[PDB]
């Protein structure tokens, strides 16, 4: 079983791209 | 049972049962002395299914040495698959990933 | 604690001659009693228990019988080793309260 | 539940793959960090 | 042949502690419950309590709960009881009844013991 | 009386001679679910507490394993803060 | 009236009887009587405590009563049924332990590298 | 069978908590070789 | 294939924040 | 008394009996004798082997003897008791194929990352 | 029903080779072994070896291993034997049995033959 | 390394309706695995016992043996015009599977 444990570590990495995404488009500007 | 048959096979651990009287079976493996075991208990085990257990098992009891019995089990638990999505997604973390280390040390000279 | 006191405290029996011991208790004990033969000597031995039942090496001339709260003891046969006292012990609740007994 | 398992065993030495090149570029990064 | 022996008459000074073994012989000492069951007056028995030899846990007549404590010696296959504040009244016959371990059996004392008589 | 407890179509249903009087647990014939989702409670016919771990969340961790990858993940958040202490120094 | 506290460790089982206070309680299982001196020593029944030492889902599980010492077994009116697959080392997780768990770890990197950095800014 | 699945399904799991871990050191370590 | 996809949804989340932070730290010289 | 050999691939599984040369070689099958003609033609036979093509789960698991022709099937001198789990293309990753693949690949990243240093070095 | 025709007698001279036929009818013939048995002088029975109609691999008798070859052709359901270096020694019924395929039915000889009385 | 296996009487006087025996002994032991095949004057033959206690299919009920270790026999009454022949005995342990030399019924 457990086949949902990867998808926490996807939006574990998810929350780390949209973290970087909006510093990105902050500094962008 | 028929002519020294008496070692038999039956939950992931592997029951090994013993076809003598219920006293004391002594339990050999690969041509040499590796059990001895008390009554009320014939079913050694030697772990589970997962951990393939295989090798030429026979047992000694009140009649004669009985003949080997070589369990050869392959439940995997290791085993992975060759199929074309598995061996593509292998060949495509391969490439990413020594491309990506390719990348990191590219741009290291300066 | 069930009180456990016998209807006949003490009786005449002849010899050769089949006399029943009856034992009662206060309250009903659900068939939980056992017999035991005490020799005057001093040596006592378990006769039956369960009210029904039969223990190893005990002769057959002994069983018990009754239901609820009247229970007897069948003896045939009586010899000069079965001139003894007996004794009906309740072993339905804590503690096992004995009786008087009668002696023989 | 067996092809899960396949996959599993497959990822866990995948992943253990790409250990072992994260730790010799760790390895490579070390000494160009020692020269620098 | 199951057999149980205790100790002689066992002189004991009135108001002080008294013992008396019971040996066990013939089988095994911790498998069987043994109890132990009091001669009053020379003609009205009655139950002080048992033992567990297998593990040492003993439960009581609750009138008798101070009278004696229940020990055992596994090593000796032996049980002891220790009177506690034996008056002239407490001169009586005690008797070593084993019985089954469980509780299907240890509500019938199935061999008894000579008894000893602890006259002061 | 001996109150049973029948396991048939993977699923626990208590059968007595009269009603079923749940008074504590997980909730003639009563029935539970399946015996997977692990039933407890006390059922007084007018008495059981009944108890299942047919684990099916359920993990064969051995101590060597789960030993090395909190070992290396330790020493990989080390080297972590090794690389943090190089932001200002 | 409490329940019968079921200690599920690897491979053993700890029943529990605590509806006796002081008693000297005794077990049968499946109406044959078990615990303290029997044919097999994988099974001792200390104090409240019946160990199961390598517990059989199949032979060694079923229908557990405790009674105290001067009770009879069919006096009890109050059984527990048993059934567990027991396992080497083996625990029980849910999905919701493994994200604790995991965000436990987070947390304390993220912690842990805030202190770092600011022990090198100080110096 | 599944209780084995499942702690390799923790091992693999694991296993890439400190491949984001390694990532994450590489990383940082490379950029501030750079810097 | 829901644990296979999940992982090549690893592997491409893996690389758009890798590729993104190294954006984002290239403004930052 | 040589031990049977057995060499699975993919789905399939051969069944060699190393002993008794030269002669036809029969098999059995939990008690039940195959190796001829029957109403399932996968599992074919050999001068040597028992090649079980579409091996199933447990359909075809359970205690395999190869006795001479003339033989009685209780008069052969060995016994093998086969379970085994089967595929589409499994291959199994013992610890030798498993360091070679380890030891190829870490070879294979230290020789493209010097490589890639040289070359970019260069340019 | 289950019977097995043979070839004629033949008057086979010594020192040529002899080819003696038996057919197969109502069985399956590739699932049964075919055995062949010599009858010498008319009362001694000789087993002289048997052939695999599926296999092919044919085991014979230690004294008729070199003087005496087994074929199957199975597309005709027929079971050969080609008698090399005939001698008046072989002037003798030539019977063709059916036993089963494996072990724990291949040794008795459940239908026969006619019987070519190769005479030489 | 063969089994020679041979009987004792090659000849039996015998009659009809009589119940007469056959011997065959073995040079070794041989685990019930015995045949008591009969020989027809034209030369047809069949099986009538196999392992020596159960019967062939079709034979009749009258065909019997039985035996054990190395001393074997056939037990057969009511001997008929059909029944005159010559009974064979057969060894199964070692091949070859080696015959005897045939008892033949006498009238
Ligand atoms: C993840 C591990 C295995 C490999 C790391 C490779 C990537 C992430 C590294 C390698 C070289 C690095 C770059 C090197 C040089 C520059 C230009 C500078 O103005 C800012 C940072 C920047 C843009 C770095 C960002 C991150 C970078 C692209």
């Amino acid at each position: 079983l457990d086949p949902k444990l990867c998808y926490l570590l996807d939006g574990i990495l998810f929350i780390y791209g949209v973290i970087l995404t909006a510093l990105f488009l902050r500094v962008k500007f | 049972i028929k002519g020294n048959h008496l070692v038999k096979v039956y939950d992931g651990s592997v029951l090994l049962t013993c076809d003598a009287e219920a006293k004391n079976i002594t339990w050999f493996k690969d041509g040499k002395m590796i059990g001895f075991l008390t009554e009320d208990k014939k079913k050694w085990n030697l772990g589970s299914n997962a951990k393939d257990p295989r090798g030429m098992y026979q047992c000694k009891g009140s009649q004669n040495k009985s003949k080997p019995l070589q369990v050869y089990y392959r439940m995997c638990q290791n085993c992975i698959e060759l199929n074309a999505a598995t061996i593509s997604g292998f060949l495509f973390a391969e490439i990413v990933s020594i491309f990506v280390l390719a990348v990191g040390v590219y741009f290291i000279a300066g | 604690d069930i009180q456990m006191t016998q209807t006949t405290s003490s009786l005449s029996a002849s010899l050769g001659d089949r006399v029943t011991i009856s034992c009662r208790a206060s309250q009903d004990i659900r068939n939980y009693l056992n017999w035991y033969q005490q020799k005057p000597d001093g040596t006592v031995k378990l006769l039956i228990y369960y009210t029904s039942r039969l223990h190893s090496g005990v002769p057959s001339k002994f069983s018990g019988s009754g239901s609820g709260t009247d229970y007897s003891l069948t003896i045939s046969n009586l010899e000069q080793e079965d001139i003894a006292t007996y004794f009906c012990q309740q072993g339905n609740t804590l503690p096992w309260t004995f009786a008087g007994g009668t002696k023989l | 539940t067996l092809l899960l398992q396949l996959t599993n065993t497959s990822a866990y030495y995948m992943y253990l793959l790409l250990l072992l090149k994260s730790v010799v570029y760790f390895a490579i990064i070390t000494c160009c960090l020692l020269r620098r | 042949e199951v057999q149980l022996q205790q100790s002689g008459p066992e002189l004991v000074k009135p108001g002080a502690s008294m013992k008396i073994s019971c040996k066990a012989s013939g089988y095994s000492f911790t498998g069987y419950t043994m109890n132990w069951v009091k001669q009053s007056h020379g003609k009205n028995l009655e139950w002080m309590g048992l033992i567990n030899p297998y593990k040492g846990v003993s439960t009581y007549n609750q009138k008798f709960k101070d009278k004696a404590t229940l020990t055992v010696d596994k090593s000796s296959s032996t049980a002891y009881m220790e009177l506690l504040s034996l008056t002239s009244e407490d001169s009586a016959v005690y008797y070593c009844a084993r019985s089954g371990y469980y509780g299907d059996s240890d509500w019938y004392f199935d061999v008894w013991g000579q008894g000893t008589t602890l006259t002061v | 009386f001996k109150i049973p407890i029948e396991e048939l179509e993977d699923r626990v249903f208590v059968n007595c001679n009269t009603s079923i009087t749940w008074v504590e647990g997980t909730v003639t014939r009563l029935d539970l679910g399946k015996r997977i989702l692990d039933p407890r409670g006390i059922y007084r016919c007018n008495t059981v507490q009944v108890h299942y771990r047919m684990c099916q969340s359920c993990v064969e961790l051995d101590p060597a394993t789960v030993a090395g990858i909190i070992v290396t993940d330790v020493i990989a958040t080390l080297l972590l803060a090794l690389g943090v202490f190089c932001f200002a120094g | 009236q409490t329940p019968y506290k079921v200690s599920i460790s690897g491979t053993t089982v700890i029943l529990t009887c605590p509806q006796y206070p002081g008693s000297e309680i005794l077990w049968q299982h499946n109406d044959k009587n078990i615990g303290g001196d029997e044919d097999d020593k994988n099974i001792g029944s200390d104090e409240d405590h019946l160990s199961l030492k390598e517990f059989s889902e199949l032979e060694q599980s079923g229908y557990y009563v405790c009674y105290p010492r001067g009770s009879k077994p069919e006096d009890a009116n109050f059984y527990l049924y048993l059934r567990a697959r027991v396992c080497e080392n083996c625990m029980e997780m849910d999905v919701m332990s493994v994200a604790t768990i995991v965000i436990v770890d987070i947390c304390i990197t993220g912690g842990l590298l805030l202190l770092v950095y600011y022990w090198s800014k100080n110096r | 069978h599944t209780e084995k699945v499942n702690m390799m399904s923790l091992t693999v799991l694991g296993l890439r908590m400190l491949f984001a871990k390694t990532v994450a050191v590489n990383f940082l370590l490379t950029a501030k070789l750079f810097f």
